[PDB]
């Protein structure tokens, strides 16, 4: 038992978050413009982008070579998701890179981002956008 | 009373199995 | 001195029934031996031999019997009884009811292997406990005072705050001052909210490096509860009697332990005791509760605080009834006080400590402690007898003396028993709050107190 | 408020470095004592493994 | 508000020290795992020294037969080792008859073999295969090593200074 | 072997032989009609089987088809708006195929229809070579206008995507994903399958911080529940256990409702199927029927007794599957006593040794591990969502006695207890909730919610519990002594407790103004009753020392219109009247009573 | 298709014990099969196979096991479960509790043979019952209103006039004809004569079917008697599209016969020694009622109970109240006072009343009147209990209103007499004549719209 999970489930969910963080990073910034964020995520973005296989990053997770704390990966993963929601909610318009890095840093410093009024304001934009 | 019966039955079954084993021996 | 001989593996399962697997063709079967079962999908389970007869052996399976089959499931007999690994490195770790890690740490690298049943300590080699623990709670430290090495359970019921009482004792307990505890904590059948509450409080108190947790939750298998208290107490005996620590042991529902014993005894078709429980349940609970105290020439101790939930609030039920015949008193938590929002809801009348008589008094605490304790108890008993009369006859029938007892009873519940979850009263604060309530009466009514104690302490 | 939050974060960030330094000292001490004793331990393990000595169960009667 | 800063600090300090204990505990476990990997490698050289491997395999066969005590037994081996186990069984049978005072039939399994990945040794089965005893070198190494754990702790990392009594 | 044979039959229990490889809790099919049952004991080559269909007419030597699988549920689009039996057969498709009023024994119909086409949209960011793990949402189905049905990777499935279906219309049998892990391919459709006796995994379980709103004034004010909570409703017959369960199912803040009716009336499942399609919630300024968010599991009091257990596990497995989409689900169990009674007959026919009242010794562990499947969670998989299941279980103690083994085990587990009273029900006092015995453990978790949203409320809740507890202490004196000895503050306390008991704690669920009570109406009503108490108590307590002084009898004669207005607050209708109109009226009552006490 | 192979006959009786006979060497035994026994004296009996195992079959004999032996007793196995012949020619007939004629008529020609157990109706095919039956009795029609397709038993006790109430309902019931199926378990000859007389005297007997088991008839017939009646009702309602009223007399005798059978099998006891499955058994009787989609017939059930020592918490009324859609409760204290019908409203219920009444159903006031009569009767009963402690001199003027209502309600609303037949509208206007005893400000169940329209009259 690791967390609430079997060890096989736990290490499979670690491979899943390393994969999902890569898909988020590629869709917030298709161009490598976002240098400070790509440095803060470098530990997980080293395993993606390179040619690799699910069973190899699973062995690296079991061996402790990649990041393998699901609590740290959940926190890291949510900050890109809540950034990507802002960037995707604001569809035709675009934010300045200085403002994007400011929103990221203001999110990263938050105690529990899921409770934030940032999360609520994005729920309200998605509620308006989903209707339209 | 219901729990003290059923013990009597399970004991009777054990005796009958033991008697059948003594008929096998 | 090792078992260097190969393990026999059998595919000779002959029946599966409730928690039990039955094997035949077993070679010289051993009572209480451990068995490892491998199911056809490659899952592994563990179990213990409950009965042997010729080539036949009966195994209880700790993780249950679902998916077991009589043809492909195989059992490896380990040649030995259940010995747990032990070490001092077990402090600051979290384990399940089988003693397997759940903190994402490694398995225990043993300092020794100990039989989970322990070894009988000679009655000649025990030391009588007399060091008072100040728990910080006035209803305990004043009137049900606890000696280091005692066993004293919390008797409670469904919906009552017994977990808050136990956690407050873990925060506040220490010796009386005119050393600190290692904590071993066993959960049998608790909900996730209870497991989170205790674990979070040890993290927030900052003391999580001096506690060992064994957790079996209400979704974990019932048959692990048979061994969970025994893993906790085998860990406490290593820490106390080899590493010379002072250990406080918490066993958080002995009612769920007793229910798991009834599952196995019913499945074995044994002659029932009262309420369907095993006829050997006194002897079984005694092998858990008597694993406490102090020993000659070793500077360590084990104190036990079991916790019970009484079904239908009934103290005459087998679980609390047998427990009172083994433990040195009880602390009773009352729905009547809880419905009035008194906290702690401790009812001092059915509560007892059997070791306080020698842990209190001059040089131990203070010379008045026994006299205040007796007089407060007597007044509260008389106050309940007055209150039960008044509820029929109405207040106009009462004497001035009856109104003194009725005032004392209200003041005693508001000031002495009510306390709050982080307030830490000393014995001396507790005893002086006691005198401020005994001040409700003239000296002629304080008949349990000798005239020297009245003369010295009443006029202050 | 903000000064107390910054003081907590500065204290925490300081303690985290010392906790890692002490961890690296402890892990170094384990790696030293392991490599100093590995050979003597393996030479005992294989002396047990390779010395079989067959036996019948003592309850066996001819 | 204010007490939440104290709670966060206390919890974070508790989490830091927890993670630090788990690092040093995993460090021991990984070193112990490396030693057991080296023991498996060291045993593979004893297997390739076929003069010693016969002397082991003579013992591995007879020790399996003395655990089973069946009228008829089946021995299963790694395919490379067939001539060595056939010699070991031919030595085992007269020792078995002398020690047990009863007859035996022993057959090497020619139809199925232990995998070529196995370091060495044998398995022995009852005549209907519903009971077996496993006597591979990985089975011995594990069975011995787990019982040695208090002694490999004491040898690799030293005795606990706090443990005043062993009884 | 692939078949055993029936060796013997006794009620719902069958013994079979030639079953030697069969595992504990496999499904089997018994007889020439192929009745479903599950393996419950093994001995030699024999198996004992618990059958989920009536065994009348089954013969010795009949075949017993051995299936390599436990009891399981099909999970996918087509669950919302459906009704199923306890083993997940769809009762509308059975009616459509048979053209008759009965369920045939051994009938097979696929649980989810393979003929319906569903609009599937793949999740944009997934491409060939994407790494994916169990619980990952890979597409969405537009199941109806109220529920979007997330399609997600099965737990215990993982790999690299080799195919992902384009936007389109698909059958439940069409492959929508392919992936590989060990170099072996897996192919997936919109339907997965899960064993009902196994808990569906989660990333983490969370503390429950947000209320579950029932629309009752009692319950929502006095005895709260939470999203992720566990509740029991014990009572005698005719107390309201069904009406509370149906009202909470109609009007609450949950996203999805699962309703299990095991061992209860057929006319009540027919009542929900009549009532819920006609009843609408409002979304984007548009109405939607509450049947679009609802699923029912039926096994009525005359259906097979062993299928009551199947209903319970089916219902919570359907509930966990929607929790895993990031929904808040409520599961109703219309009586847990009827499942305990099924455990007792099977235990009797297996000839087991009983615990209390003949129930099996494992009964408490069955209940405790069922209620542990509730909670608030972080889901598996990587869109980083949260969801919950709340469980509300009715209990039917025989003779109304709460010392009942099922009630007594249940109250050892659940965090909320709504104890119903037959003496309230016989007065037509509904909901019949006994406010002296009932409790909630969640009242501290909800502190931060009320301290943000309803900052006046916790003081009013506290005063109301004290007035009701003071009246209970007075009433025992009044019954023996005959009321004449009371102080004027005690006559006030009795009258205001009577006002609360009659006009706050009481609702008719079958009338338009009290069908549902909003929390603004609830806090507003209690505020005015507690305000009148504090003013009446102040007027008496201030004047009682003087030669001329106020009494409750003076207040009654001076304020009969305000007392009548206070009793009439309940009749205001939350959809015929506005929120603004109701709050303005309750503010006008406060001015009317303040001007009356100024006149004293 | 037909069973066209021969029937096997066995002299292989191997044990006899209580109501059970055990046979061995039986060829492929069938669970729940019917067996015909011929005794050594040539007497015929019938039984049902209650358990099968290998070549052994355990059969329970409906007429009992006295005079059976191992050697000479001969058992014929029918190849099938218990099925009853059914036709519309069963209306205007009398049968005993095993379905055999007792009217000097012939045996029934079958339009079909139906399984006595019936089959559970699919909850998706049920139609919710809503058409109000007017019984003509105010205590039922105004405060416990009955819908066509309901289960609503009479909870009574020994010596109370519950047969006279049931006869008055059979005589007076209509909507705001019934075929009647009547079952008796363990009745005396006076009770059998009363119902038969009442049906013949009201000229109604061409539309009635009677199944009679008396106090001297076999006790195991009592467990098949109500299942023969309900199988007849299902043919009439769901194949011939009639509206059927079903009367089951002493379910207390059924439940005691069930306890007698289950005790003889050594099965798990519930409360007071009743069978551990009695709820599930009674549910197979009471759920055989209601309406179905696309068919124009219905079954309404009115079972009758005797509560032992008048205790509503006894297992028989307790488990019945958990299954049926309410109850009508007959009170010894009203009967001792010579009120008739002795119906006490407070322990009584109708679960289907709530949606069988109101605008277009009955009258708009009906629910409000009913709930206010419940409130006033309950408060009047609490004043009457209080006045026994404190005496009349301590009562306030408000207490004397509820105590006047209590006395007028039992004389005017409840008391009626055995052939008086009131409309719902008469019942509701008697209701308003009693509610106006009070000022309208005391009528706190009733909203102002209903008061302002109906109270001023
Ligand atoms: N809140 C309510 N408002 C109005 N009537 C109610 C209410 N609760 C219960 N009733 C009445 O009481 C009857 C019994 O309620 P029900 O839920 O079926 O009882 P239970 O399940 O406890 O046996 C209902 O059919 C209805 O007539
Ligand atoms: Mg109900």
């Amino acid at each position: 038992k690791m967390g609430g999970l079997t060890s096989e489930q736990y290490h499979s969910q670690v491979v899943g978050k390393i994969g999902y963080i890569a898909r988020c990073m590629q869709t917030i910034d298709p161009e490598n413009n976002l240098k400070k964020i790509r440095e803060d995520y470098q530990d997980v973005l080293i395993w993606a982008e390179k040619n690799y296989r699910f069973e190899e990053i699973l062995e690296a997770s079991k061996s402790g070579k990649c990041p393998n704390d699901l609590d740290a990966l959940s926190r890291r993963s949510l900050i890109l998701q809540e950034l990507l929601r802002l960037v995707s909610s604001i569809s035709p318009f675009k934010m300045k890179l200085d403002l994007i890095e400011s929103q990221y840093e203001k999110m990263k410093q938050h105690v529990n981002l899921w409770k934030s009024d940032y999360h609520v304001k994005l729920n309200q934009l998605n509620q308006l956008t989903d209707y339209l | 009373f219901y729990r003290l019966k059923k013990i009597q039955e399970k004991k009777k079954i054990i005796k009958e199995k033991s008697e059948k084993d003594l008929e096998r021996r | 001195n090792y078992l260097s001989q190969p393990r026999l593996t059998y595919k000779t399962v002959s029946g599966v029934n409730g928690p039990l697997v039955i094997l035949d063709h077993v070679k010289f079967p051993r009572y209480a031996e451990i068995v490892h079962l491998t199911l056809p999908d490659g899952t592994k389970r563990s179990g213990q031999v409950l009965e042997v007869s010729g080539s036949k052996a009966v195994v209880q399976v700790f993780e249950g019997t679902s998916g077991i089959d009589a043809k492909k499931t195989s059992c490896e007999f380990t040649g030995d009884i259940l010995r747990t690994p032990v070490s001092e490195d077990m402090l600051g770790r979290v384990f399940n009811g089988s003693g397997k890690p759940i903190d994402r740490g490694p398995v225990v690298l043993a300092e020794d292997f100990l039989d989970i049943m322990g070894q009988p300590i000679n009655p000649q080699c025990r030391i009588y406990p007399e060091e008072m623990i100040q728990t910080g709670i006035s209803a305990i430290d004043g009137m049900n005072s606890i000696a280091r090495g005692q066993k004293i359970p919390i008797f409670s019921a469904a919906g009552l705050p017994h977990n808050e009482i136990a956690a407050q004792i873990c925060r506040q307990a220490g010796l009386v001052k005119k050393e600190n505890f290692a904590i071993v904590f066993a959960a049998m059948g608790v909900n996730m909210e209870t497991a989170r509450f205790f674990k979070s409080d040890f993290e927030e108190n900052g003391s999580m490096d001096n506690v060992c947790l064994f957790l079996n939750l209400a979704n974990d298998p019932t048959i692990e509860r048979i061994i969970t208290p025994r893993l906790a107490l085998t860990t406490a005996e290593f820490l106390a009697y080899q590493c010379e620590k002072h250990v406080l042991v918490i066993l958080t529902d002995m009612s769920s332990y007793a229910e798991a014993l009834r599952e196995v005894s019913a499945a074995r078709e044994e002659v029932p005791g009262r309420r369907g429980f095993p006829g050997y349940m006194y002897t079984d609970l005694a092998t858990i509760y008597e694993r406490a105290g102090r020993v000659e020439g070793r500077n360590g101790s084990i104190t036990q605080i079991p916790i019970l939930t009484m079904p239908n609030d009934d103290i005459t039920h087998p679980i609390p009834d047998l427990t009172g015949y083994i433990t040195e008193g009880q602390i009773y938590v009352d729905r009547q006080l809880h419905n009035r929002q008194i906290y702690p809801p401790i009812n001092v009348l059915p509560s007892l400590s059997r070791l306080m008589k020698s842990a209190i008094g001059e040089g131990m605490t203070r010379k008045d402690h026994a006299d205040v304790s007796n007089q407060l108890y007597a007044c509260y008993a008389i106050g309940k007898d007055v209150q039960a009369m008044k509820a029929v006859v109405g207040e106009e029938a009462l004497t001035s003396d009856d109104l003194l007892y009725l005032e004392f009873l209200q003041k005693f519940e508001k000031n002495f028993i009510t306390q709050g979850p982080y307030e830490n009263r000393t014995v001396y604060e507790t005893l002086d709050i006691g005198w401020q309530l005994l001040r409700i009466f003239p000296k002629e009514m304080l008949k349990r107190i000798p005239q020297s104690t009245l003369s010295e302490f009443y006029p202050r | 408020f903000k000064a107390k939050e910054a003081a907590a974060l500065g204290s925490h960030g300081s303690c985290s470095s010392e906790v890692e330094k002490e961890t690296q000292e402890k892990m170094t001490i384990l790696q030293n004592y392991f490599e100093q004793n590995r050979d003597e331990v393996l030479d005992n393990l294989l002396a047990f493994v390779c010395d079989i000595r067959p036996e019948i169960h003592e309850n066996y009667r001819i | 508000k204010e007490k939440q800063i104290e709670q966060q600090k206390k919890i974070q300090m508790s989490n830091l020290m927890n993670q630090a204990r788990l690092k040093v505990l995993r460090a021991r476990d990984d070193l112990i795992t490396d030693l057991l990997n080296e023991a498996k490698q060291r045993l593979s050289k004893v297997v390739k020294d076929t003069t010693r491997y016969q002397v082991l395999l003579d013992g591995l066969v007879l020790q399996g037969l003395y655990q089973l005590l069946e009228p008829r037994m089946i021995v299963r081996c790694r395919k490379q080792d067939f001539p060595l186990v056939k010699a070991a069984v031919q030595k085992a049978i007269p020792m078995y008859k002398i020690a047990t005072k009863k007859d035996v039939d022993v057959q090497i399994d020619l139809e199925a073999y232990l995998p070529e990945d196995i370091a060495g040794g044998v398995e022995i089965y009852n005549g209907d295969r519903k009971i077996k005893v496993s006597n591979t070198l990985e089975s011995r190494l594990d069975l011995i090593a787990q019982q040695m754990m208090p002694e490999v702790r004491g040898a690799l990392f030293g005795a606990n200074a706090n443990r005043k009594f062993l009884d | 072997s692939t078949f055993g044979y029936v060796h013997g039959v006794s009620g719902p229990v069958v013994t079979a032989c030639d079953m030697a490889g069969a595992a504990m809790y496999e499904l089997v099919r018994v007889g020439h009609s192929e009745l479903v049952g599950e393996i419950i004991r093994l001995e030699g080559d024999m198996a004992t089987i618990q059958v989920y269909e009536e065994t009348s007419g089954v013969s010795v030597g009949d075949p017993v088809l051995r299936t390599g699988k436990p009891l399981s549920v099909e999970l996918g689009p087509g669950i919302m708006g459906a009704i199923f039996d306890g083993i997940q057969r769809p009762l509308s498709d059975i009616s459509s195929q048979t053209q008759s009023i009965y369920i045939p024994r051994g009938v097979n119909v696929s649980a989810l229809s393979r003929d319906i086409k569903w609009e599937f949209i793949p999740s944009k960011n997934l491409r060939v070579g994407s790494h994916i793990t169990g619980g990952d949402i890979y597409g969405i189905v537009n199941e109806n206008s109220l529920i979007k049905h997330k399609i997600m990777l099965p737990p215990r499935s993982r790999g690299s995507v080799t195919y992902i279906a384009p936007p389109g219309n698909y059958d439940a049998s069409d492959v929508v994903l392919e992936l590989e892990f060990e170099g072996v391919k897996e192919k997936l459709s919109m339907v997965q399958v899960w064993p009902v006796r196994q808990v569906r995994p989660v990333t983490e379980k969370l503390p429950a911080n947000h209320p579950l709103l029932t629309g009752q004034r009692v319950l929502d004010a006095l005895f709260p529940c939470v999203q992720g909570g566990t509740t029991a409703i014990p009572g005698a017959f005719g107390c309201g256990k069904t009406v509370i369960s149906q009202s909470l199912s109609k009007y609450s803040n949950s996203d999805v409702i699962i309703y299990v009716g095991c061992g209860e009336r057929g006319n009540e499942m027919s009542e929900v199927l009549r009532d819920f399609p006609e009843l609408t919630m409002e979304v984007d300024g548009k109405v939607e029927s509450i049947m679009k968010r609802t699923a029912l599991v039926a096994n009525t009091s005359n259906m097979p007794v062993a299928a009551r257990e199947a209903s319970i596990y089916t219902g919570i497995t359907l509930s966990e599957y929607f929790r895993d989409m990031g929904y808040h689900v409520s599961m109703m169990a219309d009586s847990t006593s009827r499942w305990a009674e099924a455990l007792r007959e099977i235990s009797g026919r297996l000839a087991e040794m009983p615990a209390d009242s003949g129930y099996p010794a494992y009964l408490g562990a069955r209940l405790a591990s069922f209620y542990e499947r509730a909670g608030r969670v972080k889901c598996l998989g990587n869109p980083e969502r949260e969801g919950s299941v709340s469980i509300v279980g009715a209990v039917s103690p025989p003779g109304g006695d709460f010392s009942d083994p099922v009630t007594s085990a249940t109250l050892g587990i659940v965090q909320v207890f709504w104890g119903l009273d037959k003496k309230l029900a016989q007065r037509k006092h509904f909901p019949s909730v006994n406010w002296l015995i009932s409790y909630s453990k969640y009242m501290r978790a909800l502190d931060e919610y009320y301290d943000k949203h309803f900052t006046e409320f916790v003081p009013l809740r506290t005063k109301a519990k004290e007035i009701l507890q003071e009246e209970e202490d007075l009433a025992e004196i009044v019954q023996l002594v005959g009321k004449a000895s009371l102080a004027e503050t005690d006559k006030i306390t009795l009258e205001v407790a009577k006002l609360i008991k009659d006009d706050f704690l009481q609702q008719n669920g079958y009338t338009p103004y009290d069908r549902f009570c909003p929390f603004y109406k609830t806090v507003g009503m209690l505020s005015n009753m507690i305000s009148f108490y504090d003013m009446a108590r102040r007027a008496v307590e201030t004047t009682a020392q003087s030669d001329n002084k106020i009494t409750w009898s003076i207040i009654r004669e001076h304020m009969g219109e305000i007392l009548y207005k206070l009793s009439s607050m309940k009749f205001k209708d939350p959809v015929k009247d506005g929120e603004a109109k109701i709050k303005a009226d309750y503010a006008q009552l406060l001015e009317d009573m303040q001007n009356a006490f100024r006149s004293l």
